């Protein structure tokens, strides 16, 4: 889905 | 007590590439980053001065083509509560697992980062860490397979790391996060 991370908010890289 | 770490490497401007991906220098800002972590392969001090916009702690470790002679060819370092072995990775004949354990011991660090295969991976045995963080440009290297630009920060508080790898996977940024625990 997406991923709050320390420069800022992206999708997620999983396969899944 | 919370330190962003910024790892990443095997660049290879200006023979392999001219420049980190535009969506990832628009995320790599001055004022966030505590310390830079490079595998090495710059290749030139001008990517060297460009780490030292992002922040004022760099340490690099010599690449087999990097310019600079004088980058040791590897590098313990303490933050907080852990110590943090750097290598470039083109030593390491079989990125093989005994041989990285052996590593760990030589270096007696909780984290072991390398390079030089150009292949984001990372996993955790016996409560140590182990980090690739690719190539920050998405160099191409021998045989490849494809070669997805990506790089690596660290945010490291108290025991723990929280790991986000941060990929140019089509035309977006995609991230994947981490958590690494140790005793």
């Amino acid at each position: 889905x997406i991923i709050d991370t320390p420069l800022g908010v992206f999708l997620s890289s999983l396969k899944r | 007590d919370r330190m962003l770490v910024l790892v990443l490497g095997d660049l290879h401007i200006p023979h392999r590439c001219n420049s980190l991906p535009a969506k990832f220098k628009k995320l790599l800002v001055p004022g966030k980053i505590q310390h830079i972590l490079c595998t090495g392969n710059l290749c030139t001090k001008e990517s060297y001065d460009y780490l030292k916009t992002l922040a004022g702690d760099v340490h690099i470790v010599r690449g087999d083509f990097d310019e600079n002679l004088n980058y040791p060819e590897q590098k313990v370092v303490t933050v907080g509560q852990f110590k943090i072995g750097l290598i470039h990775g083109h030593q390491v004949i079989p990125g093989d697992m005994a041989s990285l354990a052996l590593l760990q011991r030589q270096f007696d660090v909780d984290i072991l980062i390398s390079g030089h295969t150009h292949k984001f991976e990372a996993f955790e045995h016996e409560n140590k860490f182990y980090i690739n963080p690719g190539s920050a440009t998405g160099a191409y290297n021998a045989l490849e397979t494809n070669i997805i630009p990506s790089f690596v920060l660290m945010d490291i508080q108290a025991s723990t790391v929280v790991t986000y790898v941060y990929q140019l996977i089509g035309d977006d940024v995609k991230v994947e996060r981490i958590e690494y625990k140790k005793p």
